[PDB]
């Protein structure tokens, strides 16, 4: 779980139909994005959900789901909030977020 | 002590 095995995955499923894999997978790849989510700081945060908002067509008033979900995972601990939310999520919310923020995640500023 | 997701994006 280092800095390039992050990327190199992040790179390898961006660009991956998503669609119908497998659970363990679509787990290990929300893992994927919690552990990416807290490569930026804390500052960045507003701008990867407008962005994330932005590549997916997204009202205003989707801003405050969209930025909850990234402080959220920035600030998890024992993996509390992202178990959370893969018990709470419908699979189809969860592969379009997924799927948006490996698509964005090694495009922003990070600080 | 329960964790709660916020509403998942909804689509139009």
């Amino acid at each position: 779980i280092t800095l390039l095995t992050l990327i190199k995955t992040a790179e390898h499923w961006a660009r991956q139909d998503i669609r119908t894999i497998e659970d363990s997978k679509l787990r290990a790849l929300l893992t994927l994005c919690a552990v990416m989510t807290r490569k930026f700081s804390k500052s960045q945060l507003s701008l990867l959900c407008e962005t994330h908002l932005r590549r997916e067509g997204l009202g205003q008033d989707q801003a405050e789901p969209v930025l909850e979900v990234y402080q959220r995972l920035h600030s998890d601990k024992g993996g509390s909030f992202e178990a959370a939310l893969w018990q709470q999520w419908d699979r189809q919310s969860l592969i379009m977020f997924i799927t948006a923020f490996l698509n964005i995640a090694l495009q922003l500023p990070c600080e | 002590t329960p964790t709660v997701a916020p509403p998942a994006p909804v689509y139009r």
